[PDB]
């Protein structure tokens, strides 16, 4: 099953299985255990060229997993501040809440990412 | 019972990371995400990362195990081979006979099954230091794989589980090991027969 492979291989950041991957289209909305997708799995870790290779495949900007985050979601919370630039320029819904009624901005402000709360707030 | 090897990322939602260290001629340790599989050198330092999306709670802890991964070794024990056994290697923690180590953390523990004796090795969970991501512990594996009186070429997985004080399950990730004199050439190597095959 190549979307599991896939979800691995983001959440890794092996760059080039990826590629390989997705050259043998694997599910890009692949969803592990948690609901996350390779895009939540990428911007968790910070793999801001992976989260870009994503985007340019028509992986779901807005996918929620089983807690109601979306990939920006998570680069609010820890802190990504590239991957919160890309994730907005391709449409991230700034206003999603997750299952504990927080946005991204929320959830920037609670973990002290200062310049990242900025931005959000910006593009509300 | 057999050791549960079911990858459960549970409630906190439980994940492992590695670094990136590649396969260089005189690298100590190195993961390979197409195979879930970290090639390691005898004593060396192998940092594993736990990534939860939420923060389990005080009391937590982390406990590492090792079993056969083939179905036909995978009820017996994983032990240290005799020579390594006796060769008065400790750190004045671990059991002289216990594969796995941690390094750097005096609140280790070290357990013997009283019913299965299968080894594990157990730390308490602590969250990530400010500006970090994730909580990464540092084991040691203490005999190679190829070893004759131990492991004796058969490959192990490792078992990493987040669990209660009272030791319910929390989380569980698990990854194949091997420990050899070269894990960046033998990592290049299985990766390639991976590949071709
Ligand atoms: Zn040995």
């Amino acid at each position: 099953d190549l979307g599991k492979k896939l979800l691995e291989a983001a959440w890794h950041g092996q760059d080039d299985e990826v590629r390989i991957l997705m050259a043998n289209g694997a599910d890009v909305n692949a969803t592990d255990q948690s609901g996350m997708t390779p895009l939540h799995l990428a911007a968790w870790r910070g793999h801001l060229e992976i989260v870009e290779v994503l985007l340019k495949t028509g992986a779901d900007v807005n996918a929620i997993d089983r807690w109601g985050k979306t990939p920006l979601h998570l680069a609010a919370r820890i802190g990504r501040l590239e991957i919160v630039e890309v994730l907005l320029k391709a449409g991230a819904d700034v206003n999603a809440q997750d299952k504990f009624g927080k946005t991204p901005f929320d959830l920037a402000i609670d973990n002290g990412n200062e310049d990242i709360a900025e931005v959000l707030q910006k593009a509300a | 019972s057999v050791p549960s090897q079911k990858t459960y990322q549970g409630s906190y939602g439980f994940r492992l990371g590695f670094l990136h260290s590649g396969t260089a001629k005189s690298v100590t340790c190195t993961y390979s995400p197409a195979l879930n599989k970290m090639f390691c050198q005898l004593a060396k330092t192998c940092p594993v990362q736990l990534w939860v999306d939420s923060t389990p709670p005080p009391g937590t802890r982390v406990r590492a195990m090792a079993i056969y991964k083939q179905s036909q070794h995978m009820t017996e024990v994983v032990r240290r081979c005799p020579h390594h056994e006796r060769c008065s290697d400790s750190d004045g923690l671990a059991p002289p006979q216990h594969l796995i180590r941690v390094e750097g953390n005096l609140r280790v523990e070290y357990l013997d099954d009283r019913n299965t004796f299968r080894h594990s090795v157990v730390v308490p969970y602590e969250p990530p230091e400010v500006g970090s991501d994730c909580t990464t512990i540092h084991y040691n594996y203490m005999c190679n794989s190829s070893c004759m009186g131990g492991m004796n070429r058969r490959p192990i997985l490792t078992i990493i589980t987040l669990e209660d004080s009272s030791g319910n399950l929390l989380g569980r990730n698990s990854f194949e090991v091997r420990v050899c004199a070269c894990p960046g050439r033998d990592r290049r190597t299985e990766e390639e027969n991976l590949r071709k095959k």
